[PDB]
RNA sequence: UGCGCUUGGCGUUUUAGAGCUAGAAAUAGCAAGUUAAAAUAAGGCUAGUCCGUUAUCAACUUGAAAAAGUGGCACCGAGUCGGUGCUU
């Protein structure tokens, strides 16, 4: 059958051919286990690596963890899926120039998971 | 007031359910409610209104494949303990604890109990066969040929590895070519093509498939080179992009069959299963069997290319070609390092020394795919001189492959078995124990548990279903003689049916049913209508025509086209010469396949047709759906071998069939028309000039079948009956939420019941441009049929087809709806969109109801459907779109009504039973319990009496009246809307119950006298006495001044009335006043569901080993410091504990109040004993009393009324809700809505005005926003952030500015806080993430409602 | 539209496949890689080739558990609910 987290990933994938460059290499799925642990699937096109932007917590410390990510390639530019995991509570960094990065950062979409 | 008749509100949902009373005037009422607890506080008033909100309700679907995944490493471990076992006697003679060092591989050095080279026990031993077998398929193949005694243990392991991983079973009995081979498999994709198209079939007589598939050339040559024997197909045609399939390509099926979305497949793809069935549904069962046939070939390819021997070199055709496989590996490493000392020696470092790069280094221990790895290497190849080999194995996908890869799912267990089967005939004379255990062993490979079997349970396990035979355990071998194989499956039948939803207690046909099928057919034959020249109005088929065309086009074809009615049958049997057909499009989507099917096999045409045959025929295709099982269908056909050639019996059994309908026989004919004594099937064969259709049948209450069904669900207890009903897991969470709060309520009104129980179920599935497609599919086919140049000449864009005037323009090909004329792109500002059918007799906004015309002076003087002049002189024309689709046939007959007299009271009375009779069934189930739960006392005569009637309406009535009066919604404020829709139902619901008595029967469950609309129904205006209406919109008598579709202004008096009782159902001026004051109110109560987590303990991600000691061990004894493990593990619930723990290195006792995480895996011990675990986890002086058990979501109030919610242990979410003013809500719906009004142009303009005169409420706005977050939010940073944004955009559109002062809702949202933007800018997410505060804070527990509670004031914890 | 039964291939984790030359080391140069074992919710008793992630859950009271109990009203207001005549 399929991953509770697994189906709505790949209506997630559905939805970013929706986008549409009819891109022609066909989209790929990390194994089930990431998936469900995993809380958020971003794309981030135009050839840049997915999100990680802080959270300040009652100064700021980096939010959302990374996972693995695809090259997927449009005719143009890479498009990576990159895939998102939320950050647990007690364990966080410090940001430095990264604030810089979420800003310049164009990604074309978030979808949740788990939820 | 004395007032204690009261009725409720509720509006259902899978994440909420808004709740409200009313009282006879609209009001809602106002109460002080007892609270319970140590606080001052001793009551508190609430209005009586609020919605219940709580986490969905999740499918058992995740569970059961984890029980799989849990049954199958369960009996796989099982397996090789029946190798060892029977090894183990004489193993002990040779190792006297080589099993145990297995046992023992995983641990470390430091934990082993035995010698930690585990085969041989030294590293002499070890180290000399490692570079003797650098794989197990070494040892396999020399086992399999070699004629010398072996060493026991690599017998053994060479056996255990072929056991462990032993292949597919997809293919049953011996390897043969008909189940194995390419060719066959080719003829099969074909035949089965062929079968599909007998218009335009494949020969491929000549074609040698087997040598152009098979060969080794990169997937892509080798669909060329087969497409190039096939002229007359395309490479990417419907047989070519199977043959891509079959090669593990990603071909896109979207062109073949003319979808809107594409279908792009590969069979290497997990969700490819469910991609199938996503097309499917869309093109039919029909061809399921096609892209099985295709997935056969892509097992025989892959096969194929894996088995890459010239047999009887050895008996090890697998194992042979895994190490050639590992020699070409070995070689093209070699002079690829070679390649790259010489040309690019600067990467030669990334490349095979960096796992961080998924180079070389990666794909072995990093963690790379193959094909992430070839993706890295191809542009560095690329670049080099004498790479020209290593790129074809690339692109061949044949460059140092590993041997266990993902492509063996391909690999049969035969062929094991095979190897298997060698390796003891070698041995066994130099160990006789395998000579006497050579049966024993095959059997545990080849032995598989039933499919009907499950479980093998003795009681203890509530999914299985097996029957014993005797006491014993259960081996491979005493299986057959243990096992009750027919009991066991006969309780299998009975388990897996599922009953007819409409008829439960009766089991559903397999979808295949001769019977279902024919049914089927006879359902869409129904509606067919057909004119020739002189053919009154569009006619049905006679029942005899009907009999006859299935006689013939049906029982001849496979699937029937609309030519061969057009041509087969019309013109020549009924020597017709031209004949329009209608309400069929291209062909038919229902046939008799399983009729075809049965005359293939049986070339019996008699048998097949003689009807006294179909019981015989009907358990034939329930076996072949029932059972893949080959043994089982033996036994399950003997008795039909005597009617049968043991040719054909062969052949039958070689059928075999899956799915299961919707329907029971005894639907489709067991029960009958009380009048008539005609079945349903009876009735769609002949049913006269009316042709009714099954839907039509159950829901027509002039018959037999409504009535029985009804009758027929029956079903006791509660969860039985919530169990009961059909509807989604998350639905049936929220009906019981419902019905609960219902019960609160009535408790909470004195245990007197209500009046009425109003009814609606809200819809949250904006899934998505799915729709914006179609729009532009629509067009492109409709622009294509008419052969004009329009989207030439006007460019294509499918995401401005969302603006319905240009979507209509192009729909009307350019031109005006009601004139000869051209409308101007550009100018489409000016022109009017009009409805056909006026608002005033029915609501319908869709688009199928309207048109674009330059003004809508140019339908016709009428208060009808357009003009008989604009009819006559269009019809023409519109008959042009119909034909190219451009228009649905209703609407044609729409604007065309006026030809045919106009609107009708039949017309009208329809239009009313649209508007009130809920369409879902889900409701109507809802509706029985409450009716059922609230009414239980029946009178003297034994009636029942109803008490309380449950009404259920319509979503739209009510989202239609908000957006009529200005009650404007906007979700991304707050949570109160769920609450206002179940209050705005109970009005509307309410009124109508009084202002309309006798429409009850459509729309209040029970049993009443149903009365024909007609006779409601006013003939005239001046007719307006005892008639309901002369205008169909029945929420017409809400409003003051009814505009009609020619700009005359009907009034209505600001005091409906019924005429017939005079009670007063609404004061138009007084009673909108009551409706705005309740939606303005502050005090809304807003539970969130508080729930104890379960399901998996952690997340599943298996990580490599720390130093931390958050790591969760996976076995008691792996430290996961040594052996990895789970890092984030889900909390149950919390717990709040006070007690005194150590605190320095002198360990003196200091108290704490601190906030402990149950971990779902602690649960159990700590609900054993709480202090011990809690002592053992460091508190000491623990007090039993204070304890607290803290779930999610769970409630606290801070000073100056800021409220938290417990997200875990650490964390809270922002637990209150923002009550904006009313006059701000419709302001900010207005203002985002500046552009796409769909509204009168002449209001559309005066609501505009409001905002432009209003731009003042956007400060207004921010301030409320701003003393908002001050006070609650307490996030300082971030309300500086935006308050500087929107000074930064002040300027910026009206239209701009407020939609994105809706984003900034999120900030002052209930629950966890989000990162949100305005416009460019974006604010990073305030997260709260001490516990500390609550503990000193007030805890406040609720009821469902949230209207009882008990205040339980935390700071008064830390003493005795 | 749920709910259920068989069975595979990967994947992940730890160990096992003597790393070598040169050097006090810091370090550099090279060699090597393709396989296997084992675990795959901790575990549980009912010991089955069973079971272990669904439904269900405010508080306080009774029960062994299904389950049963526990919280005046009227008006006048409205920034999250306020006050007041009455009842007791």
């Amino acid at each position: 059958t399929l991953t509770r987290a697994q189906k709505k990933y790949a209506e997630a994938m559905h939805e970013f051919i929706n986008m549409v460059d009819d891109f022609e290499e066909s989209t790929p799925d990390f194994a089930k286990e990431v998936l469900h642990d995993s809380d958020y699937v971003v794309i981030t096109k135009n050839e840049k690596y997915a999100v990680a932007l802080c959270s300040l917590s009652t100064n700021l410390y980096l939010d959302e963890k990374l996972v693995d990510y695809s090259t997927v390639d449009v005719n143009g530019v890479t498009y990576y899926i990159n895939i998102v995991e939320t950050n647990d509570i007690d364990d966080l960094e410090i940001a430095t120039d990264e604030d810089e990065m979420k800003s310049g950062n164009q990604e074309i979409i978030l979808k949740s998971e788990l939820k | 007031s004395m007032d204690k008749k009261y009725s409720i509100g509720l509006d259902i949902g899978t994440n909420s359910v808004g709740w409200a009373v009313i009282t006879d005037e609209y009001k809602v009422p106002s109460k002080k409610f007892k609270v319970l607890g140590n606080t001052d506080r001793h009551s508190i008033k609430k209005n009586l209104i609020g919605a219940l909100l709580f986490d969905s309700g999740e499918t058992a679907e995740a569970t059961r494949l984890k029980r799989t995944a849990r049954r199958r490493y369960t009996r796989r471990k099982n397996r090789i303990c029946y190798l060892q076992e029977i090894f183990s006697n004489e193993m002990a003679k040779v190792d006297d604890s080589f099993f145990h060092r297995l046992e023992e591989s995983f641990l470390v050095e430091e934990d082993k109990k035995h010698e930690r080279h585990p085969i041989f026990g030294n590293i002499v031993d070890e180290v000399a066969y490692h570079e003797k077998y650098p794989t197990i398929y070494h040892l396999r193949k020399k086992l399999v040929d070699s004629t010398d005694k072996a060493d026991l243990r690599l017998i053994y392991l060479a056996l255990a590895h072929m056991i462990k991983f032993r292949g597919h079973f997809l293919i049953e009995g011996d390897l043969n070519p008909d189940n194995s081979d390419v060719d066959k498999l080719f003829i099969q994709l074909v035949q089965t093509y062929n079968q599909l198209f007998e218009e335009n079939p494949i020969n491929a007589s000549g074609v040698d498939a087997k040598a152009i598939l098979s060969a080794r050339l990169s997937k892509s040559r080798r669909l060329e080179n087969l497409i190039a024997q096939l002229p007359g197909e395309k490479k990417n045609g419907l047989f070519g992009n199977l043959i891509a399939l079959s090669l593990g390509l990603t071909p896109n099926f979207k062109s073949n069959f003319d979808l809107a979305e594409d279908a792009k497949l590969q069979l290497s793809k997990d969700t490819y299963d469910d991609d199938l069935d996503n097309l499917l549904a869309q093109i039919g069962d029909q061809y399921a069997d096609l892209f099985l046939a295709a997935k056969n070939l892509s097992d025989a390819i892959l096969l194929s290319d894996i088995l890459r021997v010239n047999t009887e070199i050895t008996k090890a055709p697998l194992s042979a070609s895994m190490i050639k496989r590992y020699d070409e590996h070995h070689q093209d490493l070699t002079l690829l390092k070679a390649l790259v000392r010489q040309q690019l020696p600067e990467k030669y470092k990334e490349i095979f020394f960096d796992q961080s790069k998924n180079g070389y280094a990666g794909y072995i221990d990093g963690g790379a795919s193959q094909e992430e790895f070839y993706k890295f290497i191809k542009p560095i190849l690329e670049k080099m001189d004498g790479t020209e080999e290593l790129l074809v194995k690339l692109n061949r996908e044949d460059l140092l492959r590993k041997q266990r890869t993902f492509d063996n799912g391909s690999i049969p267990h035969q062929i094991h078995l095979g190897e298997l089967h060698a390796i003891l005939r070698r041995q066994e004379d130099f160990y006789p124990f395998l000579k006497d255990n050579r049966e024993k062993i095959e059997k545990i490979l080849t032995f598989r548990i039933p499919y009907y079997v499950g479980p093998l349970a003795r009681g203890n396990s509530r999914f299985a279903w097996m029957t014993r035979k005797s006491e014993e355990t259960i081996t491979p071998w005493n299986f057959e003689e243990v096992v009750d194989k027919g009991a066991s499956a006969q309780s299998f039948i009975e388990r897996m049916t599922n009953f007819d939803k409409n008829l439960p207690n009766e089991k559903v046909l397999p979808k295949h049913s001769l019977l279902y099928e024919y049914f089927t057919v006879y359902n869409e034959l129904t509606k067919v209508k057909y004119v020739t020249e002189g053919m009154r109005k569009p006619a049905f088929l006679s029942g005899e025509q009907k009999k006859a065309i299935v006689d013939l086009l049906f029982k001849t074809n496979r699937k029937v086209t609309v030519k061969q009615l057009k041509e087969d049958y019309f013109k020549k049997i009924e020597c017709f010469d031209s004949v329009e057909i209608s309400g069929v499009e291209d062909r038919f989507n229902a046939s008799l396949g399983t009729y075809h099917d049965l005359l293939k096999i049986i070339k019996d045409k008699d048998f097949l047709d003689n009807e006294e045959n179909e019981d015989i025929l009907e358990d034939i295709v329930l076996t072949l759906t029932l059972f893949e099982d080959r043994e089982m269908i033996e036994e399950r056909l003997k008795t039909y071998a005597h009617l049968f050639d043991d040719k054909v019996m062969k052949q039958l059994k070689r059928r075999r069939y899956t799915g299961w309908g919707r329907l029971s026989r005894k639907l489709i004919n067991g029960i009958r028309d009380k009048q008539s004594g005609k079945t349903i099937l009876d009735f769609l064969k002949s049913d006269g000039f009316a042709n009714r259709n099954f839907m039509q049948l159950i829901h027509d209450d002039s018959l037999t079948f409504k009535e029985d069904i009804q009758k027929a669900q029956v079903s006791d207890s509660l969860h039985e009956h919530i169990a009961n009903l059909a509807g989604s897991p998350a639905i049936k969470k929220g009906i019981l939420q419902t019905v609960k709060v219902v019960d609160e309520l009535v408790k909470v009104m004195g245990r007197h019941k209500p009046e009425n129980i109003v009814i609606e179920m809200a819809r949250e599935n904006q899934t998505t441009q799915k729709n914006s497609r179609e729009r532009m599919k629509r067009i492109e086919e409709g622009i294509k049929e008419l052969g004009s140049q329009i989207l030439k000449e006007h460019p294509v864009e499918n995401t401005q087809l969302q603006n319905e005037k240009l979507y209509l323009y192009y729909l009307q090909n350019g031109r005006d709806m009601y004139v000869d004329q051209e409308l101007d792109i550009n100018r489409l500002s000016d022109y009017d969109v009009d409805h056909i059918v006026p608002q005033s007799f029915l609501k319908d906004d869709s688009i199928d109801n309207k048109v674009l015309t330059r003004s809508d002076k140019n339908r016709g003087k009428s208060d009808n459907v357009p003009s008989e002049e604009v009819v006559k002189k269009m019809k023409n024309y519109w008959r042009q779109l119909l034909n190219a689709k451009l228009i649905t046939q209703r609407k044609f007959d729409n604007l065309t009504k006026a030809e045919r007299g106009g609107l009708s009271e039949l017309d009208k009375a329809g239009f009313i039973k649209r508007q009130l009779v809920e369409t879902r069934q889900i409701t109507k189930h809802v509706a029985q319990i409450l009716d059922s739960r609230m009414n239980t006392k029946y009178d003297e005569n034994d009636k029942l009496i109803r008490e309380v009637k449950v009404i259920t309406l319509k979503s739209k009535l009510v989202s239609d009246f908000r957006k009529d009066f200005q009650f404007y919604k906007v979700r991304e404020i707050n949570n109160y809307h769920h609450a206002h829709d179940a209050y705005l139902n109970a009005v509307v619901g309410t009124a109508l119950i009084k202002k309309y008595p006798k429409l009850e029967s459509e729309f209040v469950y029970g049993d009443y006298k149903v009365y024909d609309v007609r006779k409601m129904i006013a003939k005239s205006e001046q007719e307006i006495t005892a008639k309901y209406f002369f205008y169909s919109n029945i929420m017409n008598f809400f409003k003051t001044e009814i505009t009609l579709a020619n700009g005359e202004i009907r009034k209505r008096p600001l005091i409906e009335t019924n005429g017939e009782t005079g009670e007063i159902v609404w004061d138009k001026g007084r009673d909108f006043a009551t409706v705005r004051k309740v939606l303005s109110m502050p005090q809304v109560n807003i539970v969130k569901k508080t729930e104890v987590q379960t399901g998996g303990f952690s997340k599943e991600s298996i990580l490599p080993k720390r130093n931390s000691d958050k790591l969760i061990a996976r076995k008691k004894d792996w430290d996961p410091k040594k052996y990895g493990g789970f890092d984030s593990p889900t909390v149950a619930y919390s717990v709040l504990v006070v007690a005194k723990v150590e605190k320095g290195k002198s360990k003196k006792l200091k108290s704490v109040k601190e906030l402990l995480g149950i971990t779902i895996m602690e649960r159990s011990s700590f609900e054993k004993n709480p202090i011990d675990f809690l002592e053992a986890k460091g508190y000491k002086e623990v007090k039993k009393d204070l304890i607290i058990k803290l779930p999610k979501y769970s409630l606290f109030e801070l000073e100056n009324g800021r409220k938290r919610m417990l997200a875990s242990a650490g964390e809270l979410q922002k637990g209150n809700e923002l009550a904006l003013p009313s006059k701000y809500v419709n302001f900010l719906y207005l203002a985002s809505h500046y552009e796409k009004l769909k509204g009168s142009p002449e209001d559309n303009e005066q609501k505009q005005l409001f905002v432009e005169q209003h731009k003042h409420y956007l400060d207004e706005i921010i301030e409320q926003i701003s003393e908002f977050s001050k006070r609650v939010i307490l996030a300082d940073a971030n309300l500086d952030k935006v308050l500087s944004a929107y000074n930064k955009h002040r300027d910026k559109p009206i239209r701009e500015q407020a939609e994105n002062i809706i984003h900034l809702f999120t900030l002052t949202n209930l629950g966890a806080p989000a990162a949100f933007k305005y416009f460019d800018t974006t604010i990073d997410r305030k997260r709260y993430t001490s516990t500390k505060e609550v503990l000193d804070a007030t805890l406040i527990h609720q009821s469902i409602t949230g209207l009882y509670e008990t205040r339980i004031d935390l700071s008064q914890l830390g003493g005795d």
